[PDB]
RNA sequence: UAAACGAUGCCUACGCUGUUGUGGUUAUGAGCACGGCAGAAGAGAAAUCUAGUAGGGCUUUGGGGAGAGUACGCGCGCAA
């Protein structure tokens, strides 16, 4: 559930010359199996050749409107040094809802309406 | 622009089915009853939610809304039913037909006051 | 790839048909392909009728109309909006157009 | 004018796979007898009846369940008693079943027949 | 770690109750619509494999989406075989997804012999023909102890549906492997329906398994509710 | 065994894919024209039931019997 | 001959007060062999009583074939023809769908509230096409009320009825009821109770329901 | 010589329904010749269907783009 850690396991990985693509896939699943119910990574540079480019991935849920935002998302950026250039790394992971305030908020998103069941 | 949105609809349409004869003509009785039942976090949406349904029985118990079954208008719907009607097709035995119907009539040998059609 | 089952044309069981010239810029058109289009106009217009009513020396008038048969090719037609372009099922409606006035 | 023969074949195979019953064919020769009471030996067909019209002639034929297909060979091949097996494996689906019928001194036979009487002959059609 | 399966069909409720065979559903040509009615009987047994990979794409204004193809074979080397395809945005799960189609599509596939009915049944029965898109396979009958002649994509089918000789002939762009697979399992099947001789008095009648067992499934209905 | 079913009105096997098959099923008259325990059934093919050809036929043959 | 429930003067004259035999101008294929004559009149055609008392006796026989009765589904997705279904099958054991039917509701695991069929029931099926068609996917067997106006693919019995009036709708419903009833046991004579069902199963106008409710109260 | 085109050779077959024309004939129910239209089933790479079924008979005709319907010879034409 910290952004800051995973960005520097997928930094760790580019200078051992490992595929931007397994580091992705590998850090994805850290991030839902620990319990967030989702997250966006961004890799972006001189990437797979002479011509730039930025690849985006998308997993579960991510709010990016409101105050919900300030308090359910949280964010790290980092930068690696290669022979080509520097190549830029964004995470963010939406935290899960926690009663006792520990992994994220106690209430739920304003908007969520839920209906009692009848005895 | 003045139109409810998708929640509070819905929220509306589930407590009348729920809840229904705890309801009556009276916002401010309405507006009691999602204060009692609902998780709903702003004032803001239950005005709007009791909006709805205050807006909604008045056509219910008008003879009802299509797309909304109440089994307390089942019940008012089969006591009209129960009131039944004391027209009558049962007493016509006297009756006047076209040639075709008298041969069939003729050709199964149906009995009864049959007459051709005057026309 | 052939796009209409007719040719954009009523021809059937015949060789050759008559030619007509198009109202708008005179081209020859065969007369089972040209766009038609009918007309009735009053010789006098709405907005004088009501000074007809003290003009006139007869008891009561009948104003006389007068009539046309208009043909266009295609390309005037589709200019002078008469036709639309269609999608590829509406292509397929076949509906009588008003008499113009 | 289409070959009597042929026209019996496409009647017969239309109307099967229409799921009818039974059928009127229009015109018939002496071979179209012998080629029908064939497959009544076998099987294939049920009931025949022949209309003496003066005009020609024509049939009414009972189908069978059994019948999935027939047809004529044109031209009429002549064939030795070597040469058969070469068209029954051609024609025919399966070693198994089903009847190449051979025109001979004999009459109308089957492949199996022709090595009972040793002799070859010309072809005339098949059914399966 | 496991989910148990609740049957979501009437048919379910009996196959899992332990009321019918595999044989019974196939012979009276009851629908498939649970992949787990099939892993109930075969699952010990099932055989796969990956016919082939391919990668398609859309044209956007962003540019290319794309996506991975993949078709597989079910089958079990005695009798039965599936064919299913499926498209998804990684290999693994479009192998989840082909799985599915493949079991909702198994077919039992009937044998026969070249000659006299001496030994084990070991060829299609019968000449026949399958057809899909602008390929077209006609397959034969051949001796015991001649193997399987078969190109490259059909030869797999034909071992997965436990047949052991064959003679075979292709006309059409096979390099399409989708329509190679789909026509040679067509042709076995329209091999095993031909209208064989004998087949008008072997002939058998019964009443359908589902109101045959109506009852239980009538006590069933009352103690899911009770 | 996987392979005796036949249609009763086209006279050949219905193959195990086919999602229009159908099987009918309709109880015996009594005497006094009430019901019985016994019970007609038929084995209908998809190949008919596209073609409309099945209304015609099964009153066919309910007149059979 | 088909041994059939026999026929009861009153019954008879039920049916015709009804209208039930006033076809439609058209006519079809496969319906020729239920007309018998033309209204010189009218162009209307007349359809023959002792071939829909056959029809009407063959579907009752099919409808007690099949134990746990909820299996059969009656559908007919029409106001002027609404409250017979729902009383109808209450007299059988079977269930009903009322509104439009949710295409893919057979199909499809995730809509909720609808058996899997073993014996559909559909009136005037020129709605309720979809019903029809999707019954096709899960070898159920379908029973149809039908005018000569209409042909249908997949109906196995068409029990052939006026279906354009309110008064012929009920005679239909209200003696097959009586018919599947009978067969089992349930009753002893179907001329027993015909004006109070009849009526019962009758479309009624709001409007109506209102003068009949004053009108009732009075004698009240 | 023509986009001389429905870009679909000529005889002869077997083939689902509804509707609308033209000319004769009619037990007034319908037919025969020549058409238009709308579905279906099959077919086909699809679009669609003069294209369904098929070892019926006879003639013309194509064999990856180009160079080329061009060179040489020959036959017709006043020339083109
Ligand atoms: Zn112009």
């Amino acid at each position: 559930l910290c952004p800051a850690i995973q960005a520097e396991f997928i930094r760790s990985k580019f200078e051992e010359n490992i595929p931007y693509r397994r580091s992705v896939v590998s850090a994805i699943k850290n991030i839902k199996s620990a319990g967030g119910q989702g997250c966006v990574i961004e890799v972006s540079g001189k990437l797979k050749g002479q011509r730039a480019r930025s690849v985006k991935t998308i997993d579960g849920k991510i709010i990016h409107a409101g105050q919900p935002k300030e308090e359910f998302m949280r964010y790290a950026t980092t930068s690696v040094l290669l022979k080509q250039g520097i190549i830029g790394i964004k995470v963010g992971i939406m935290l899960p809802q926690d009663d006792e305030g520990i992994k994220g908020p106690v209430y739920d998103m304003v908007d969520k309406i839920k209906v009692l069941p009848i005895k | 622009g003045q139109i409810k949105g998708k929640s509070v609809r819905t929220a509306s349409k589930v407590i009348v089915e729920r809840y229904f004869n705890r309801l009556t003509n009276d916002f401010y009785d309405n507006r009691n009853v999602v204060i009692d039942v609902a998780e709903i976090r702003s004032k803001k949406l239950r005005n709007k939610v009791s909006g709805c349904v205050t807006k909604l029985y008045k056509r219910v118990k008008k003879n009802g809304v299509p797309g909304l079954y109440i089994k307390e208008h089942e019940e008012e719907r089969e006591k009209k039913e129960s009131f039944i009607p004391k027209i009558s097709i049962l007493d016509e035995d006297k009756v006047e037909v076209d040639e075709v119907t008298m041969e069939m009539i003729n050709q199964y040998e149906i009995n009864g006051d049959y007459v051709l059609a005057k026309k | 790839t052939k796009k209409r089952s007719n040719n954009g044309r009523s021809k059937k069981n015949r060789g050759h048909t008559r030619c007509v010239r198009c109202e708008h810029c005179s081209a020859m058109v065969p007369n089972d392909k040209a766009i038609k289009k009918f007309v009735v106009r009053s010789v006098i217009d709405a907005a004088s009728l009501d000074d007809l009513k003290i003009a006139t020396i007869y008891e009561e008038y009948e104003v006389p109309k007068s009539y046309y048969k208009l043909n266009y090719c295609v390309s005037c037609a589709v200019h002078i909006k008469l036709v639309r372009v269609r999608s590829r099922w509406e292509r397929k409606i076949r509906k009588e157009q008003r008499v113009s006035a | 004018m289409m070959d009597k023969l042929a026209n019996l074949c496409i009647t017969i195979n239309n109307a099967n796979r229409a799921q009818k019953r039974s059928v009127v064919i229009r015109r018939i020769s002496k071979v179209c007898r012998l080629f029908l009471e064939s497959m009544q030996k076998h099987g294939y067909i049920t009931d025949i009846v022949y209309i003496d019209d003066h005009r020609e002639g024509k049939a009414v034929v009972g189908l069978s369940g059994r019948l999935n297909r027939c047809g004529a060979i044109c031209p009429r091949y002549d064939v030795e008693l070597k040469d058969v097996e070469r068209y029954r494996a051609n024609l025919l689906p399966s070693r198994g079943f089903g009847h190449l019928i051979v025109t001979s001194s004999k009459g109308l036979i089957d492949h199996r027949e022709c090595i009972q009487h040793n002799t070859g002959g010309k072809i005339l059609g098949y059914f399966y | 770690e496991e989910a148990e399966w609740f049957p979501k069909t009437s048919l379910g409720k009996l196959v899992k109750a332990g009321r019918i065979t595999l044989d019974e559903i196939f012979g009276h040509s009851l629908c498939i619509r649970e992949p787990e009615i099939i892993d109930y009987f075969l699952k010990a047994t099932l055989k796969e494999e990956v016919l082939v990979i391919k990668s398609v794409q859309k044209q956007t204004k962003a540019g290319q989406k794309t996506r991975m193809k993949v078709v597989l074979a079910l089958g079990d080397h005695n009798n039965y075989i599936g064919i299913g395809s499926g498209v998804a945005r990684d290999v693994v799960s479009a192998i989840n997804a082909a799985k599915v189609v493949a079991k909702c599509s198994m077919r039992p596939i009937k044998k026969g012999f070249w000659g006299n009915e001496i030994g084990e049944a070991h060829t299609v029965p019968v000449k026949a023909l399958g057809k899909c898109g602008s390929v077209k396979v006609q397959v034969t009958p051949a001796p015991k102890g001649t193997g399987l002649v078969a190109g490259g994509v059909s030869k797999t089918i034909f071992k997965l549906a436990g047949i052991k000789d064959i003679f075979t002939s292709s006309k059409g762009q096979t390099c399409t492997t989708e329509n190679f697979a789909r026509a040679s399992l067509y042709a076995i099947t329209n091999s095993t329906n031909f209208n064989m001789p004998n087949v008008i008095e072997e002939k058998v009648v019964e009443l359908n398994p589902i109101l045959k067992n109506a009852e239980f499934l009538i006590e069933q209905e009352q103690r899911d509710l009770r | 065994n996987s392979f005796q079913r036949v249609c009763d009105f086209s006279l050949k096997p219905i193959s195990s894919q086919d999602r229009s098959s159908v099987q009918i099923n309709m109880v015996q008259l009594d005497e006094r024209g009430r019901a019985t325990k016994d019970l007609m059934i038929f084995n209908v093919s998809g190949t008919v039931r596209k073609n409309g050809k099945i209304d015609s036929m099964l009153y066919e043959r309910i007149n059979e019997m | 001959a088909v041994r059939v429930v026999p026929l009861s003067d009153k019954v008879a004259k039920a049916m015709v007060q009804c209208c039930c035999h006033l076809g439609g101008v058209t006519s079809s294929t496969s319906l020729k062999e239920y007309i018998f004559g033309k209204r010189e009149e009218d162009k209307v055609n007349i359809i023959d009583i002792k071939k829909m008392w056959e029809k009407l006796n063959l579907a009752a026989r099919m409808i007690c074939s099949i134990p746990n009765p909820k299996d059969i589904v009656v559908v007919s997705s029409k106001d002027f023809g609404r409250k017979a279904v729902i009383k109808f099958a209450e007299s059988i054991g079977a269930t009903a769908v009322t509104g439009r039917f949710i295409p893919g509701s057979f199909s499809n695991y995730e809509i909720k509230g609808v058996r899997e069929p073993r014996l559909v029931l559909v009136s005037d099926c020129f709605a309720d096409k979809q019903v029809v068609k999707e019954a096709s996917y899960v070898n159920a067997p379908c029973i149809a009320f039908c005018n000569t106006d209409n042909d249908i693919e997949f109906v196995d019995m068409v029990i052939p009825m006026n279906n354009r009036s309110q008064s012929a709708i009920g005679a239909g419903f209200c003696i097959l009821s009586k018919l599947v009833n009978y067969m089992k046991g349930n009753i002893d004579k179907v001329e027993d109770k015909l004006r109070d069902h009849i009526e019962l199963y009758t479309y009624r106008d709001s409007d109506e329901l209102e003068q009949l409710y004053q009108e009732q109260k009075i004698e009240e």
